């Protein structure tokens, strides 16, 4: 059960925003300036790390 | 005068082994293993052997060009790069002789088979009218094999060159020989095809042979010995063993 | 705490402080011709933009404010106030004239007619952009027509790419055959400039300055005096804008003629080449160490 | 307040109607407006001081 | 070998950028506005921590 719960929590953690405008990379890429979308991707990368 | 057609060409294929390695930057390193991602010549691939004897020498340029010449009579000199080889677009006119090299970017009206009278260029282009880019420097070409690498990135044309003595061999040798940069220029034009120039005295029968290859974006692992030179390289996209070696560094 | 028990404690580290400062710059005596780039009383069209190369001169950017009546700089990789200290390899100056509302299109990662058909900037651009109004010089009561821009191109332009070919653009399957009939158009249109237009439709002169980082021997930078060279001492050094502190010693490394710097495993400069005398030097951090204090109880 | 719906939006022509300098957008970028597809558009207009 | 590899990795980690414009503090200090260079130093500090 410990392993199952840990894996489930790790999967569930992917839906967080971490202070960005969205939790989906495609929306950020399609809605923002390429030189500006980097500061949004950085937060997601740091949170997932 | 006017354009004339007098050159014929034949083709063959051969193997490249491990050739076409150049220093990626002007930084000194020693006793290290470095990883680079750049346009390189893949190991163990087709390279085309062209034999010109006296024709559509407008070969594609693609990302980059690797040129190899093993002759001695100095029959080879200069290059042309462009997209349509007409007066409607600008093109390169690299020309070499025993004293100087002149690089010109204009809207030349190239002939089907350009060459030198030998020392005039009326056989190359009819005329050039409107242009800006001109450059003059020391000539590039100075039992020996000469290797050249031409590429362009973000409007910058970069050339690498190397000379290496070779013994009596009918194919490319085995080993490693790094290339050093010589020229970087602000070209800022569109390049799709390229050609080759020859100097013919008067005419007279002529023969030449060279090797042509194409570059691709690849990741390489280079080994710098304690002495500043590159002595070994590993291509990380050749076989699973090389990928494992690159992963383990 | 005000009381210490018996034992040994690690307190701090000792280091050796520098003695003086060293500046080494190459022989440059000419002045960069920034004057000729501005006040040229003739600016090329956006679709055919001029490009001037600046090298082997001393650059004094503070005088640039005296040539054009612009408001402020717009730099990306550097700061306007720090331009007098860095030393580059080559400088490139581009100049053209555009409309008022298109000035925002001259920036990395931009999209628009001018961005993809006339002038494109790389996503890793390092330079400055200076734009200023020129309504008193590029406007006529009847309407100026000497400035043109390209409308339709088959593909998007690459960074720092120029297009001059004038042809008949085709929009259908039938060939144009060099006539401007249906589904065949001209590729260039002229701006309509009048002095009675709004601020967003008035002509604007734009100059872009592009710099090159230190990969080759430097040629362009400001008027900084060069001092003598000292060795075997803990000193501050400044080699062509590369600043640091340490001890400089003679080097036994065999640099290739096209190499100028030496790096180590941790990506730090450890070998340098003097700009004036082509000599190789090694840099070593000054002496340092850790200090421990041994004491019994304070009672 | 005007409601805009059931039409093809070409924002690039907006620069030809008013002599403004530049856009000021918050949730999106001005250059990416030609790709996104919304549900409703609302336009408000008034006059204020500088 | 574990200790040797850990120390080597710790030393090698100093060449990362962590989203900044450079991995050298002197270049950032000499190329940027003092009130602006702080946001670049912060990323390096966080990564090294
Ligand atoms: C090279 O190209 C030829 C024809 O394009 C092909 O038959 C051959 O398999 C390729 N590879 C080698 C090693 O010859
Ligand atoms: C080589 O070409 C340059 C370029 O025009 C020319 O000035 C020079 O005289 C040529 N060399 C000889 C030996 O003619
Ligand atoms: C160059 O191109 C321009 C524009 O197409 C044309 O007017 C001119 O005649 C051409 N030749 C020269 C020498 O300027
Ligand atoms: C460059 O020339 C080729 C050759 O026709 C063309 O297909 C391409 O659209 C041009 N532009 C770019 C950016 O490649
Ligand atoms: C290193 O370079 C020096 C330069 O003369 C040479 O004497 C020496 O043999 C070289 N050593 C190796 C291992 O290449
Ligand atoms: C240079 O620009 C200044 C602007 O104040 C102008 O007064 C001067 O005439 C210009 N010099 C020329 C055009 O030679
Ligand atoms: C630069 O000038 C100094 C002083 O005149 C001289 O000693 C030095 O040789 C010069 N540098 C070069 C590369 O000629």
């Amino acid at each position: 059960n410990h392993n199952a719960q840990a894996l489930n929590t790790l999967v569930k953690q992917l839906s967080s925003k971490f202070g960005a405008i969205s939790s989906v990379l495609n929306d950020i890429l399609s809605r923002l300036d390429p030189p500006e979308a980097e500061v949004q991707i950085d937060r997601l990368i740091t949170g997932r790390l | 005068s006017q354009c004339v057609n007098l050159i014929t060409r034949t083709q063959s294929y051969t193997n490249s082994f491990t050739r076409g390695v150049y220093y990626p930057d002007k930084v000194f390193r020693s006793s290290v293993l470095h990883s680079t991602h750049d346009l390189f010549l893949p190991f163990f691939s087709n390279v085309t052997w062209f034999h010109a004897i006296h024709d559509n020498p407008a070969l594609p340029f693609n990302d980059g060009v690797y040129f190899a010449s093993t002759e001695k009579s100095n029959i080879i000199r200069g290059w042309i790069f462009g997209t349509t080889l007409d007066s409607k677009t600008q093109s390169l006119l690299i020309v070499n002789n025993a004293t100087n090299v002149v690089i010109k970017v204009c809207e030349f009206q190239f002939c089907n088979d350009p060459f030198l009278d030998v020392e005039s260029e009326f056989r190359v282009y009819s005329s050039a009218n409107n242009c800006t880019f001109e450059y003059v420097s020391q000539p590039f070409l100075m039992k020996n094999l000469r290797e050249f690498v031409f590429k362009n990135i973000d409007g910058y044309f970069k050339i690498y060159s190397k000379h290496t003595p070779i013994n009596l061999e009918r194919d490319l040798p085995q080993g490693f020989s790094a290339l050093e940069p010589l020229v970087d220029l602000p070209i800022g034009i569109n390049i799709t095809r390229f050609q080759t120039l020859l100097a013919l005295h008067r005419w007279t029968a002529g023969a030449a042979a060279y090797y042509v290859g194409y570059l691709q974006p690849r990741t390489f692992l280079l080994k710098y010995n304690e002495n500043g030179t590159i002595t070994d390289a590993v291509d990380c996209a050749l076989d699973p063993l090389s990928e494992t070696k690159c992963t383990l560094k | 705490s005000f009381t210490v028990e018996k034992g040994i404690y690690q307190t701090s580290n000792f280091r050796v402080q520098p003695t003086e400062s060293i500046v080494r710059f190459p022989n440059i005596t000419n002045l960069c011709p920034f004057h000729e780039v501005f006040n040229a009383t003739t600016f090329a069209s956006v679709y055919a933009w001029n490009r001037k190369r600046i090298s082997n001169c001393v650059a004094d950017y503070s005088v640039i404010y005296n040539f054009a009546p612009f408001f402020a700089f717009k730099c990306y990789g550097v700061s306007p106030t720090k331009l007098n200290d860095l030393c580059f390899t080559n400088v490139y100056a581009d100049s053209f004239v555009i409309r008022g509302n298109e000035v925002s299109q001259i920036a990395p990662g931009q999209t628009g007619n001018i961005a993809d058909y006339n002038y494109k900037l790389p996503d890793d651009f390092t330079g400055c952009v200076i734009a200023w109004n020129s309504n008193k010089l590029d406007s006529k009561p009847s309407g100026n027509y000497n400035y043109l821009y390209r409308l339709l191109r088959k593909s998007k332009l690459k960074p720092f790419e120029r297009d001059i070919s004038t042809e008949i653009y085709q929009a259908g399957n039938k060939p144009c055959n060099g006539v401007a009939g249906p589904n065949c158009y001209s590729p260039l249109q002229s701006y309509g400039f009048r002095p009675t237009y709004g601020v967003g439709h008035q002509p604007y002169r734009v100059v872009v300055l592009s710099f090159e980082l230190l990969h080759a021997p430097a040629t362009v930078c400001g008027p900084k005096k060069s001092t003598n060279l000292v060795k075997n001492k803990c000193v501050n050094f400044n080699f062509n804008g590369l600043t640091g502190t340490g001890v400089l010693t003679e080097s036994n490394k065999k640099f290739l003629p096209f190499q100028q710097f030496g790096r180590d495993i941790a990506d730090t400069t450890d070998a340098v080449r003097d700009p004036q005398t082509l000599e190789i030097l090694d840099i070593t951090p000054c002496s340092f160490g850790g200090v421990s204090v041994i004491t019994p109880g304070t009672n």
